[PDB]
RNA sequence: UUUGGCAUAGUUCC
């Protein structure tokens, strides 16, 4: 049955318990940004990593 | 602009501090060690 | 509110 709506879904769906991994990627340890940030000494350029 | 002569090196330059910064204990780089190396030999 | 580098290994995505 849908939802939000409680009416059957016309299409019937396959479901039933099946054994997941959870992944060492997350989003915590992958999200970066910069705006003016540090910045190399030989070049003068931003910083690598 | 190209005179043939002065291909022959008499007068080496040396980069400034900038082109071979110092590393920050006090290190200095590969030219540093071969500008030394160069400046021993030519005063002996 | 101040800034190390070289090398090697593994992994993600086409």
């Amino acid at each position: 049955y849908n939802g939000f709506t409680g009416r059957k879904i016309t299409s019937q769906i396959f479901i039933g318990p099946t054994y997941y991994q959870r992944l060492k990627h997350m989003v915590d340890d992958k999200i970066h940004s910069r705006a003016r940030g540090p910045i190399q000494i030989l070049n003068r350029q931003p910083m690598e990593g | 602009y190209a005179r043939p002569e002065w291909m022959i090196v008499t007068v080496l330059p040396v980069p400034p501090l900038s082109v071979r910064p110092a590393v920050v204990a006090r290190n200095q780089d590969d030219l540093t060690h071969k500008l030394a190396d160069i400046v021993k030999i030519n005063n002996q």
